[PDB]
């Protein structure tokens, strides 16, 4: 995941 | 520090100089200085043509009067600086070219005398014409050259079908596009007005969609001079003042060399 | 956060420093905050411009074509069977007056086709189920000529194939454009008239318009073989901009369009009266 | 691959940070919905092009 | 095979949607971007930029160029007002075509404090002192300098620096107004009048145009976009 | 946990604190629990107020509005091609008073369209399945005149295409209001008489009545074109308030709702007859 | 392509229940709250006042 | 992104805490279904708005 | 049962879609692959080789 | 098995490196879409098939 | 990266190596590049044969 | 996750 | 997860  | 002001200016370009005692400052379009093409923008591979301080210099047009009856005046860009020295030359031996522009409106009068200019700036400003017929505004009508185009308080549908004029009809409130005048000031512009200023200066980027185009079929700005508050002077009702148009190509590159354009302008 | 400025406690003032006056010739908008000419609190201001993002701003579909085809018996004068048309957002003026706040634009752009159909007459039985197909057809390609002759093979064109009542069929297209963005105006030609001419018809062009077919058309059929009894059908276009960046700001549209230039006819008048001294 | 990002949240229930979370299916950028996230900027490009640009308590004209 | 159960809004289409979906031209080569100059990422921008008021609506003046022009003079009644306006933004025929208008009225909500900036296009040996104001809402609009002065104002003194700006600060009671011509969200009263007047000298003009110009503070925002009633088309 | 308080086990009592009396002209409900008149065991108590939390109360679809619109030919008199609906939860009563047991409230939308048709007539043919269009127009926005003007073309606006039979049509609103809360009463004007009016309608307002449009209108239409035989449609709105938060307890309505405001007319009687001594 | 399979209750419509759906009008600046007295978490609350009861009946 | 909570479970099968996963699909927080997980607050401001509250088993009237 | 919700271009067909679909004919013993001269990686190689011109095009 | 891959991003939103998940839910290799992400290669064996290739700024006839 | 190769910056030439001049004779198709011929500028070249992959 |  |  990319979590932002 | 000494005695510097943003009503005094110089501007040298090439064998050129200018100097304005009464300017209100000085607009740089968009925020941006001409500059030339970067590799990493670059699309015509051949080696460019540079002419520097032969063509990138002040031109000055043939001079225009504003009286009281004046509806507004128009030029186009590169057009108008076509037959300009070695710029024109330039323009007409390559396929392709692009250029910036210092622009500077020159308009001197009294402390009694009165009015106010707007001086626009405008990206691909397209004109609307004469007739019923869409799209129509032939090239050597387009293209008024060095002479300009003017403005009209109202349209006039040109009639004759049989031989159309096929010419521009710019109504002035309209900006002769079919917008309202009042919010042409989202365009790059300075206001000539008598009572505060002489002049307008505009530096103008390359704008367009390209990096490079060709400068005989297009125009990249169009810069239009409006009278926003009419001439006037003491009692006298039919008052003249000339307004003068000078402008500099800067950082002038061009691509695709072979014979000379020709166009037909008749 | 994405909040506007606080507006700033601001008390009274006797000084040389006169923010209310300016010199609007020098081609500046003031740049003044209640706070510098009146007294002010504090406020923590939470507002935001989020709406008002140009993606936000078009972020939305809107109806750019409504296409007509027919489904019934090949009659040998002229019919609707198949239909095609130039992708534009011009032929409608709603979208057309969003974007042209712009000279230019860069975007990915959303396709969605609603498909409705109806009977034309009182009553020969019925019809079943259609399934239409829509060809894009990019400039240069074979143009049909029949509603069924070897152009719809579509091999390499792209085709939708929808089924009636089915959720409205869509597509994402790319950023296509022969530039590094979308002209949205074009001062210029696409050829110069030169003294050598023959005739002066060979060098003469459309005032602002750039290629003949430009995008490109989408041609529109019934795949079914007719029934008896005829059936209308119409596909609306909904295009949406997506990922979208405008350069050069514009003055808004005020009188009506008059064709895909900028020319204009009548209606040249769009302000009220109203009296100066009349709130 | 998948992407988690913070709801601003407007009007909120008797229960914060919110999260939502997308993945992208398609190879092709174009077919990607928006991110609507989008940064702001200076409107000075267009309110104040100016060369020398000055200072609102100065004289506009010196 | 997944277990799945269709929710309602299954197979819709909404204009206001935002979803992925097959793109019909795989592995194009996309044109990359070049810098051009001018890039806007937001709207309100363009409502940041001054741009000029058509001031003037009467019978004759409007949909000419003349509508921009007010004219002030060194023998007008001076009891009188030069203009009165109503801070309607979207709606009040003044207003309502600006740039500023013309963006708003693609939305439904307004917020934020307002400027208006005049020019005055006389001759330089015109001298004169001037009064702008705004009145919040709620009381009788002002017909005299007397009510006026009441109210926020700026007195101008003509002279080298030609324009002068007054800010509308937000006032309201609600946190956003609407767009359109409504009592509940008004917005009040702007007014102008002659605080001393015009004086000219002899051989100079003793009648001249004011230009008016009006953009937004950088605390003015916008919400829930719609479709202007400023354009549309016949059959 | 949200279970409610055990009940202590409590004794006799021969004392000088007085549980049992109090004062009501105070303003104060007596804070009793059984223990504190009666003797009481020890109950671990197990259950909960879950169901009565304000979102538990509100969270079920509530019917607010039965818009009825025709898809057949046009003729030249007044007919239903097309319907507008001011968005309210007033023009029925479940919800109305539900929500109206509140002065003040907070909450995003849930809106669900329920879509039935039906043949008018003995026959004239059939129908081929119809696409809806429901269009949000927002204060200012064109209004449409015509079933197909430009309005339709919905550029900016919200627009839903609903296809019959599909799953029914379903979408979620912010909190849009112009306060910090939704004001369910408000006792005032939107506008004052002012002694130097001209006529004195002009300082005239609807008592309790805020904006003119206050959110809008829901224009429907069938986007198909018409068959020869005509089909009657009805679009059923459901709306659900979620993420809600309220404000201010108010007595429930006791009465029939007589319009937009608190006015009563007629069945001003709610209570039964029942005998002062009789269970 | 997900393999997937109906299972029954599929498009229909529970006045009770609890599902996401799309926001029709997007990145809509909320007015925030302010904090208003008298705020109500529960029905029961309500209950627990003390209300005049209509004790007399009577013709 | 997953959200995971107990359940509150009513009737159990002859088989302890049970859960429940969420996932936001939309970025627009209105577009969330409803936690219900919601918290309770005194009906004092209701029951008891006095300047001095006073304790039940004291007279009223002082 | 997985709550799913129908978007738009659901059960169209796109002729340049890429998508996943059931193997007809499952574990087939799939012929290998030799290595054959003149593979062609891309089209533009075959616009790199120099082909003949029809220049005189006369009647 | 989740497969994550970078998009050639063309045009790009107002808002960097964008992503796209894949998985294959067949076991017939034949069943699965197409990466797309395919390399190209040398002319030469069309171009310049010859036995002693020349340098182009040498003769080609020596 | 599948970007085409950058043009380079070519200037003007006076030499015996001639690739201007060649032998199709041979069979092979003559590899020039617009700086053997003409003077080029240097261009950041960044257009893809991605939709003529087989 | 974020397990509540 | 193959991340390429
Ligand atoms: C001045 C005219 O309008 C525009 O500037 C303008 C208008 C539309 C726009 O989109 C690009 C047009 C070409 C696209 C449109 C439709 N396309 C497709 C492709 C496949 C299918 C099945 N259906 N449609 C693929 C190509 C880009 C620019
Ligand atoms: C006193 C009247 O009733 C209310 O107080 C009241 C009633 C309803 C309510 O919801 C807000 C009303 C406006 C909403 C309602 C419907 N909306 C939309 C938007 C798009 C579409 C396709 N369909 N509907 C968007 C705006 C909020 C308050
Ligand atoms: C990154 O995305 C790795 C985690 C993946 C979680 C499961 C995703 C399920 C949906 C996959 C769609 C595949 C589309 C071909
Ligand atoms: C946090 O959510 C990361 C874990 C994601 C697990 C797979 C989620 C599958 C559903 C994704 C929906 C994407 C909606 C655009
Ligand atoms: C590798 O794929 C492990 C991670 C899996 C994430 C969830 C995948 C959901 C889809 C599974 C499809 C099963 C097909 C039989």
């Amino acid at each position: 995941i990319s979590e932002v | 520090a000494c005695g510097y002001s943003d009503r005094v200016l110089q501007l040298t370009l090439g064998n050129s100089t200018i100097t304005t005692q009464e300017a209100a400052n000085s607009v740089v379009a968009y925020g941006r200085w001409p500059e030339f093409i970067r590799d990493d923008e670059a699309n015509p591979v051949d080696q460019p043509t540079e002419p520097d301080v032969a063509t990138c210099r002040f031109y000055t047009l043939d001079t225009v009067m504003w009286g009281k009856e004046s509806k507004g005046w128009w030029w186009k860009l590169p057009d108008a600086l076509r037959d300009m020295g070695l710029f024109g030359q330039n323009m007409y031996y390559h396929y392709l070219g692009r250029s910036g522009y210092t622009v500077h409106v020159q308009c001197n009068a009294s402390k009694f005398h009165q009015g106010a200019l707007g001086v626009f700036a405008i990206p691909e400003y397209c004109l609307a014409g004469d007739s019923d017929k869409q799209r129509y505004t032939s090239y050597a009508n387009a293209n008024p050259g060095e002479r300009g185009g003017k403005f009209y308080s109202q349209f006039n549908k040109d009639n004759a079908v049989t031989s159309p004029k096929r010419e521009f009809c710019p109504v002035d409130y309209l900006l002769g596009c079919g917008v309202l005048l009042g919010n042409a000031f989202v365009y790059p512009h300075q206001i000539i007005n008598l009572r505060t200023n002489n002049s307008a200066t505009i530096v103008l980027p390359y704008v367009n969609a390209l990096a490079i185009d060709s400068m005989v079929k297009h125009n990249n700005w169009g810069i239009a001079i409006l009278p926003l508050s009419p001439l006037d002077f003491a009692q006298d009702s039919s008052v003249e003042i000339p307004i003068t148009v000078t402008i500099a190509p800067m950082c002038s590159e061009f691509n695709g060399l072979r014979n000379v354009t020709a166009p037909k302008f008749q | 956060q994405d909040s506007l400025p606080d507006t700033k406690a601001s008390g009274p003032a006797h000084s040389k420093e006169v923010p209310a006056l300016t010199a609007v010739e020098t081609g500046a908008t003031n740049p003044l905050a209640p706070s510098d000419t009146v007294q002010t609190r504090h406020v923590v201001q939470r507002r935001s411009r989020s709406e008002s993002t140009i993606e936000s701003f078009f972020a939305r579909g809107a109806c750019v074509a409504i296409i007509e085809v027919d489904n019934e018996q090949p009659t040998t004068r002229a019919q609707k069977l198949f239909a095609m048309w130039r992708i534009t957002y011009k032929d409608t003026v709603q979208l057309r007056r969003k974007l042209e706040l712009f000279t230019y634009s860069r975007f990915d752009m959303e396709l969605t086709f609603v498909v409705t159909a109806n009977f034309t007459n009182a009553n020969n039985g019925h019809a079943l189920n259609q399934v239409y197909q829509i060809m894009y057809i990019p400039p240069g390609a074979p143009t049909p000529k029949s509603w069924d002759d070897y152009t719809w093979q579509t091999s390499s064109n792209p085709s939708i194939f929808y089924t009636y009542g089915a959720a409205p069929a869509r597509i994402s297209v790319p950023y296509v454009g022969l530039a590094n963005a979308y002209s949205h105006f074009y001062d210029g030609f696409a050829k110069v008239p030169l003294k050598t001419d023959a005739n002066d018809q060979i060098g003469d062009s459309l005032y602002s318009a750039m290629t003949v077919d430009d995008f490109g058309v989408l041609a529109v059929r019934v795949v079914n073989d007719h029934n008896p009894t005829k059936v209308t059908s119409k596909v609306r276009i909904y295009m949406k901009p997506k990922h979208v960046r405008v350069w050069c700001p514009r003055p808004p549209r005020a009188v009506p369009y008059y064709g895909p230039g900028v020319d204009y006819r009548n209606n040249l008048d769009p302000l009220s009266e109203k009296g100066l001294t009349t709130y | 691959g998948a992407q988690v990002s913070s709801q601003k949240v407007g009007a909120h229930e008797n229960s914060s940070t919110i999260n939502y979370t997308t993945i992208n299916y398609y190879k092709d950028s174009a077919s990607n919905a928006a991110s609507k996230q989008d940064y702001s900027q200076d409107p000075s490009k267009f309110t104040e092009p100016l060369k020398d640009v000055l200072i609102k308590t100065a004289p506009a004209l010196n | 095979g997944l277990p799945v159960l269709n929710t309602p809004g299954s197979n819709q289409y909404l204009t206001s949607d935002n979803h992925q979906s097959p793109c019909a031209i795989p592995e194009f080569d996309v044109t990359p971007p070049i810098d051009i100059p001018g890039e806007v990422k937001n709207m309100m921008e363009l409502a940041e930029i001054d741009t000029m008021i058509p001031l003037n609506l009467e019978s004759t003046k409007r949909n000419t160029m003349d509508m921009y022009r007010v004219t002030l003079s060194d023998s007008a009644d001076l009891s009188q007002p030069i203009l009165c306006l109503s801070l309607s933004p979207a709606f009040d025929p003044r207003l309502s075509h600006t740039m500023l208008g013309e963006v708003l009225n693609y939305y439904t909500h307004w917020a934020g404090s307002l400027k208006f900036t005049f020019l005055f296009c006389g001759s330089m040996m015109a001298t004169g002192k001037i009064l702008v104001a705004y009145a919040p809402p709620g009381a009788q609009p002002p017909t005299s300098r007397k009510e006026a002065m009441l109210g926020t104002h700026v007195i101008w003194d003509l002279g080298l620096q030609s324009s002068c700006t007054m800010v509308v600060p937000w006032i309201s009671n609600v946190t956003y107004r609407q767009t359109t011509q409504d009592s509940f969200t008004e917005g009040g009263y702007i007014s102008m009048f002659y605080q001393t007047r015009i004086v000219v000298p002899l051989s100079t003009p003793k009648s001249m145009s004011m230009l008016g110009f009006v953009s937004a503070c950088n605390d003015f925002s916008v919400r829930l976009l719609r479709d202007t009633t400023h354009i549309s088309q016949s059959a």
